[PDB]
């Protein structure tokens, strides 16, 4: 190894983008499910 | 042919100088270090630490 | 050859030289006597073919593709005996005993493989002319016995005179009037025997050592598994050689 | 501190580890050209190529 | 397209077979 | 008759990635109970 | 100073992340051509003659199996015992055929793995460690070169080896039970008891010690992090575990000597296997298990049957079936 | 087959010969007790 | 024949409960690295 990487930083993720990430997700499922069964 | 009685399986005369080339090309490494030393140089113990 | 006769056991075994068929030295005449009666008749295949839909520039006409053998070294036929009969315009061959099948497997293009029976059996051959000469050119028809004899058992066991009859793991598919008849090739199992047609050719002949041999090419059906595909045709070519006696 | 579409930016100072990323994308896109190109010859013919 | 789960089943076994002889926690004195 | 393989694009195109933003939500919440230091950091 | 002795210095240190050492030389290139042969054979591999009879068996996972059914296959009985390499099949084509990777996965296996062994060896011996790791490691090499190597030496042909897969597995046993009477034999008895024992002494051992472990943690946290790496202390109270084993059963069936119990730790499967091994090894030259069949009988001579009798029916359903096709003649002989 | 067979045994006699060569190269002696 | 209920058994038995344990992980490492109060807390 070498030294420790002076550009370690941290993720955060507030619980507000948590349900809009979500919604996103399940409503691009609704909406492009119907295509993908066909 | 398989059940011929050859020598290790030695079938044409091309693979005798890829075994040679492969003992001696290790052997010449190998005297690099541990040859030309004193060949007269004897110990009483169970086990030599005598050089590199 | 005289030549093979010289060796023992030990210096032939392992080297792939019981294989392979003699090499007949000049060219003469030979004729066959009334109780004439051919000796040590081999038969090896040098090269196989199968007919196939091949690729060509704009068109799918039957060609044939060759094929790599798989099983090793177990394609020559051996010892075959038979009297040969004078008829009178055309001297005639019929085998009687011997080795006359040798099974085997070749590989085509795209990883099938299609094993056939390269058989003799009931060979009645007919040449030109009656003396063996360098262009004397004799064949005729053979009849292929199935590649399997009814006793085989499939992974399933079934076979043709012994084991069972249905899908043995699949005990509700005989359930209603019409019960498994629609897997119903798949049980029934049928010895098949088609036909093949050799054509030999003899060009070089001892008449001092009385032993022939020369070129042939023989065509034959591959086989079915007792009905469970079609066959192909296969073809073969090689070399033979014969002792007249 | 990084949201979630920035977290690869603390390789903009570090070109070490600038290469490291940049074989870790080539060894994805190259195992995808091998594993794409196995998974069409169990699935390719070569029965009638007209 | 059967055997195709059972593939990945096995190299993604042995991805974290590869993943805990090189990076384990090596484990320290002290 | 429905193709077989898009129930595993919906259910993988729902799970894996609204898996995904649930991490990185715990760990956030775990680096404010980190940083906090009462009977939550340890 | 010379080129060979900074060789010889890298490839004995023990500094390397793993230990390579004079019988990696050639542990890891056998090893490695063994594994990658094993994984194309098991997932790609086309189907195998193995009886000998032109009868092809699948059993890689391109031609439909599964992680059950899907296995490595023996060679053919046509080869036999001959020694079949890839320079001595004419093609690939017919290598693959006749089962060829069979054997190059098994010869580099066995080779691989009594390099591993002395491996073992090496490493205790650069560390400082009392050497005999490698000898309790013996007992599955012993058992390896059984079923792969000393049964198709004995039974004369790789075709009766055991095949590399799982429903092969089980082909192997059930075959092996009608042809030799295994569960009969004294050594298959005695490394049942070896397993047996060895999975009780082991759950016995390792409950007397998670049973007398001292409070060093809290409620909260886990029990396991009441040890510090390298530590000096003693992690459990050995007398208590003493005490409760010594009630259990009685005061003098207990070891209050801790290296004597860790001895026979290893004592107690390693011979049980030994043994076991030397009992595939005795059943590969036909010495077969005890044969009690027709053994008791009344006053007039009739049969009466035991459950030998009752077990031999078991081992004549497998003896009538195994390998269907290739029998021609009245006694498997093979 | 035939071209095949001379790279393995460059391979083989290789490493055998590493591995030869190497208890030959005063193997005893490389313990942690002393040198 | 195979059941096609059967990739999304396994499929969701990998991933689902794999993905869960990954999650235990990050926000182990999130509060050690919260607590120890440098470049990462935040
Ligand atoms: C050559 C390609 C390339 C490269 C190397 C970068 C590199 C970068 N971009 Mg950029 N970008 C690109 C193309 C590229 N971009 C394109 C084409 C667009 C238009 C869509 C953008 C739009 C864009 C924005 C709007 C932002 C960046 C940002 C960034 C920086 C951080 C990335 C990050 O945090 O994402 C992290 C991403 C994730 C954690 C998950 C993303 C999930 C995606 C959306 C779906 C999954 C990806 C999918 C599997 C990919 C399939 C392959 C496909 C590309 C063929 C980094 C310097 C950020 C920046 O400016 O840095 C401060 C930023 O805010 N980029
Ligand atoms: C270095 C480790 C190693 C070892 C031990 C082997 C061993 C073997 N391999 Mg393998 N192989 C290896 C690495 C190795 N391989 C690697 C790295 C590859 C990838 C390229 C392969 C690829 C490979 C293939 C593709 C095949 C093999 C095959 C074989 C087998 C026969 C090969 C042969 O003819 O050996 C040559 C051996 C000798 C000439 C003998 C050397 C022994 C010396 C001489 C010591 C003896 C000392 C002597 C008795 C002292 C006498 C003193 C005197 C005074 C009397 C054998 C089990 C074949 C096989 O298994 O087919 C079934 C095969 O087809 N190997
Ligand atoms: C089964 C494998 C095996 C293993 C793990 C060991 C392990 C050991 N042996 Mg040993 N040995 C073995 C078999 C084995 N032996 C056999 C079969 C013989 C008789 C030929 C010897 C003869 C022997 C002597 C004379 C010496 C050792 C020594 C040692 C120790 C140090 C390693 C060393 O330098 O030996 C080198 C390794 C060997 C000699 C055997 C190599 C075995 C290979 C890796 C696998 C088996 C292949 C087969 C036997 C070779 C066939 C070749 C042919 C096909 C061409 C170590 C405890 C030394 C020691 O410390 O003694 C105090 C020592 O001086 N051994
Ligand atoms: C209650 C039932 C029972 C029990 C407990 C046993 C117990 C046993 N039987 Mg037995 N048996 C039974 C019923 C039973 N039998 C019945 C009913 C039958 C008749 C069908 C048999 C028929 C039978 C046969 C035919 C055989 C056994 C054998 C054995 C032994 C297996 C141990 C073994 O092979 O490990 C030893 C370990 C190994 C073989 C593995 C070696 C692995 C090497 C060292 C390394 C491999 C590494 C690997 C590739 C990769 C590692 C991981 C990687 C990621 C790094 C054991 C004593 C075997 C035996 O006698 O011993 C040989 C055997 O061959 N039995
Ligand atoms: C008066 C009237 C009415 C008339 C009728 C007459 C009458 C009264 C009759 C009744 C009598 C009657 C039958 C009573 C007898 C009672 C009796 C014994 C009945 C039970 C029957 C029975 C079959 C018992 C025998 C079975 C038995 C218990 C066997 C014991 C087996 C045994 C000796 C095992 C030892 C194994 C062993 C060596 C284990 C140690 C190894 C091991 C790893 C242990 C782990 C371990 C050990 C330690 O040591 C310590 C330290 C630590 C750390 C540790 O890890
Ligand atoms: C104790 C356990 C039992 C020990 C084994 C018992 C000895 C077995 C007999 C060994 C025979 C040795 C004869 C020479 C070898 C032989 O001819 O093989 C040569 C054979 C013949 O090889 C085949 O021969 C055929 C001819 O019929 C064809 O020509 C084939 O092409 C050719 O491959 O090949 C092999 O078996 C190769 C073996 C490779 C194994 C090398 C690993 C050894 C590494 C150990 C480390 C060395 C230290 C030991 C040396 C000191
Ligand atoms: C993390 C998420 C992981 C899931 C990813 C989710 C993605 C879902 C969308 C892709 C899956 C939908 C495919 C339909 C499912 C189906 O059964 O298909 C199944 C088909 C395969 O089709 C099958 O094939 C078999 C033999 O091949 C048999 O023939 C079957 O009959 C046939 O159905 O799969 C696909 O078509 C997969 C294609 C995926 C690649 C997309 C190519 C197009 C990409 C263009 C990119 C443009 C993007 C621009 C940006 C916008
Ligand atoms: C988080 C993980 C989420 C995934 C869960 C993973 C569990 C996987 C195992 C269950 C799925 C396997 C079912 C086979 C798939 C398949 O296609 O089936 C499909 C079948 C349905 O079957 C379908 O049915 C249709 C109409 O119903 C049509 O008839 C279809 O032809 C027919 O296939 O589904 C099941 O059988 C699901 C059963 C699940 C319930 C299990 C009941 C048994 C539980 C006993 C509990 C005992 C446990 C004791 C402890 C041990
Ligand atoms: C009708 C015929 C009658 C039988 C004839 C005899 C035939 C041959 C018998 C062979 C006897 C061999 C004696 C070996 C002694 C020895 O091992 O000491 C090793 C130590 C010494 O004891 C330890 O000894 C120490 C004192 S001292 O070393 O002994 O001086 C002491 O400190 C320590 O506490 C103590 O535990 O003992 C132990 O650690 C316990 C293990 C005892 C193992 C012996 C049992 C036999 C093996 C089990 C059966 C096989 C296993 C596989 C079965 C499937
Ligand atoms: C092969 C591997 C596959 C990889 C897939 C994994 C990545 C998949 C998920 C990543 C995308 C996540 C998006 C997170 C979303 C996210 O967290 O938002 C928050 C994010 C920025 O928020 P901030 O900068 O406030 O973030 C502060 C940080 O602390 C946290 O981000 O917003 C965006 O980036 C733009 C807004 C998009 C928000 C969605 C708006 C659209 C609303 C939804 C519309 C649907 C309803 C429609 C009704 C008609
Ligand atoms: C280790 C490491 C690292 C990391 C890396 C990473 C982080 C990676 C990533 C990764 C990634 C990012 C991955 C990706 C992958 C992907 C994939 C693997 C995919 C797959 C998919 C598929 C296959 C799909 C399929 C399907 C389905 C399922 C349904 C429908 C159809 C389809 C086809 C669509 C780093 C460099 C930092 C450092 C060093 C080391
Ligand atoms: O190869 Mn496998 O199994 Ca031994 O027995 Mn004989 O050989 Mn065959 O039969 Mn039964
Ligand atoms: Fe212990």
């Amino acid at each position: 190894m070498t030294g420790p990487n002076p550009n370690k930083q941290a993720v955060e993720l507030n619980r507000t983008s948590l349900y809009w990430g979500l919604l996103l997700i399940f409503v691009l499922a609704v909406l492009f499910s119907s295509y993908f069964f066909n | 042919t398989e059940g011929t009685n050859e020598w290790f399986g030695v079938d044409d005369l091309r693979l005798l100088a890829v075994l040679f080339l492969g003992h001696w090309a290790i052997l010449s490494l190998w005297l690099g270090s541990y040859g030309d030393s004193n060949e007269d140089e004897d110990f009483f113990g169970e086990i030599d630490y005598s050089a590199r | 050859k005289s030549q093979i006769n010289e060796l023992s056991y030990l210096q032939v075994k392992g080297t792939g030289l019981a294989n392979r068929c003699a090499e007949v030295v000049g060219e003469d005449s030979i004729k066959p006597k009334p109780g004439a009666k051919l000796v040590d008749m081999c038969i090896e295949p040098k090269a196989w073919a199968v007919e196939e839909e091949v690729g060509k520039a704009g068109k799918t006409e039957k060609k044939f593709v060759n094929s790599k053998v798989m099983t090793r070294q177990t394609y020559t036929l051996d010892a075959i005996e038979g009297p040969i009969t004078v008829d009178g315009g055309k001297i005639t061959f019929n085998e009687k005993e011997g080795i006359d099948y040798a099974a085997t497997t070749v590989q085509l293009p795209g990883g099938e493989r299609v094993p056939f029976l390269f058989t003799v059996k009931d060979l009645v051959a007919k040449g030109n002319g009656d003396t063996f000469k360098p262009g004397f050119q004799m064949g005729g028809d053979f009849n292929t016995p199935s590649y399997r004899t009814g006793l085989f058992l499939d992974p399933k066991g079934r076979g043709g005179t012994t084991g069972y009859d249905m899908a043995v793991a699949l005990p509700a598919l005989q359930l209603g009037e019409e019960g498994d008849a629609e897997l119903f090739g798949e049980n029934n199992k049928v010895f098949d025997i088609t036909q093949g047609r050799i054509e030999m050719e003899v060009n070089k002949v001892n008449a001092e050592d009385s032993e022939i041999g020369g070129v042939f090419v023989a065509t034959q059906l591959s086989d079915t598994d007792m009905g469970s595909k079609t066959p192909k045709k296969v073809l073969t070519k090689g070399i033979f050689y014969a002792k007249v006696d | 501190a990084l949201p979630w579409y920035r977290v690869h930016t603390v390789v903009l100072n570090d070109p070490g580890r600038l290469i490291a990323v940049h074989l870790m994308h080539t060894a994805l896109v190259a195992g995808w050209a091998g594993s794409m190109a196995l998974y069409e010859l169990a699935v390719f013919d070569p029965s009638d190529p007209v | 397209m059967e055997a195709l789960v059972y593939t990945f089943l096995l190299i993604g076994t042995l991805m974290v077979i590869f993943f805990a002889v090189f990076f384990r926690e090596t484990p320290r004195i002290l | 008759e429905v193709q077989f393989g898009a129930y595993l694009a919906v259910l993988l195109g729902t799970f894996l990635p609204a898996l995904f933003l649930v991490n990185l939500f715990i760990q956030t919440e775990a680096r404010k109970a980190g940083k906090a230091g009462g009977q939550d950091s340890d | 100073v010379s080129l060979w002795e900074r060789f010889c210095a890298w490839i004995t240190s023990t500094e390397n992340r793993l230990y390579i050492g004079w019988f990696g030389c050639l542990m890891f290139p056998t090893l490695l051509t063994a594994t990658s042969c094993f994984i194309i054979a098991f997932i790609a591999a086309p189907p195998v003659d193995i009886d000998g009879i032109r009868e092809p068996v699948a059993g890689s996972l391109l031609y439909g199996n599964n992680i059950i059914s899907g296995a490595v296959v023996p060679s053919s009985n046509a080869i036999g015992m001959h020694f079949y390499p890839i320079w001595e099949a004419a093609s690939i084509d017919e290598w693959l055929y006749n089962g060829g990777p069979y054997q190059l996965i098994v010869l580099h296996f066995l080779l691989g793995v009594s390099a591993y062994m002395g491996r073992e060896w090496e490493l205790s011996y650069r560390l400082g460690m009392r050497p005999w790791i490698f000898v309790a490691f013996s007992a599955p090499v012993a058992a390896a070169s059984a079923v792969f190597l000393v049964y198709p030496i004995g039974q004369g042909s790789f075709s009766d080896g055991m095949p590399l897969g799982i429903s092969g597995t089980f082909n192997f046993m059930l075959v092996f039970q009608a042809e030799h009477n295994i569960l009969m034999h004294p050594f298959h008895m005695a490394g049942v008891a070896g397993v047996f024992g060895g999975s009780l002494f082991s759950a016995m051992h390792g409950s007397l010690v998670t049973s007398s472990l001292i409070r060093e943690t809290t409620e909260n946290e886990s029990t396991n992090y009441g040890y510090k790496f390298g530590q000096e202390e003693e992690t459990y109270n050995i007398v208590a575990a003493h005490g409760y084993f010594g009630r259990l059963i009685f005061q003098y069936a207990s070891f209050n000597n801790s290296r004597a119990l860790h001895f026979f730790l290893a004592l107690w499967p390693v011979v049980g296997i030994w043994i076991t091994s030397m009992g595939i090894s005795t059943m590969a030259f036909n010495l077969n298990g005890f044969n009690f069949n027709q053994s008791v009988v009344d006053s007039q001579g009739r049969v009466i049957n035991t459950w030998a009798d009752i077990l031999n029916r078991a081992n004549l359903g497998i003896e009538v079936m195994h390998e269907r096709n290739a029998h021609n003649f009245p006694l498997d002989l093979a | 087959m035939l071209t095949l067979k001379i790279l393995v045994y460059t391979t083989v006699i290789f490493f055998v010969s590493l591995f030869i060569f190497g208890f030959l190269s005063s193997d005893p002696s490389r313990n942690p007790n002393r040198k």
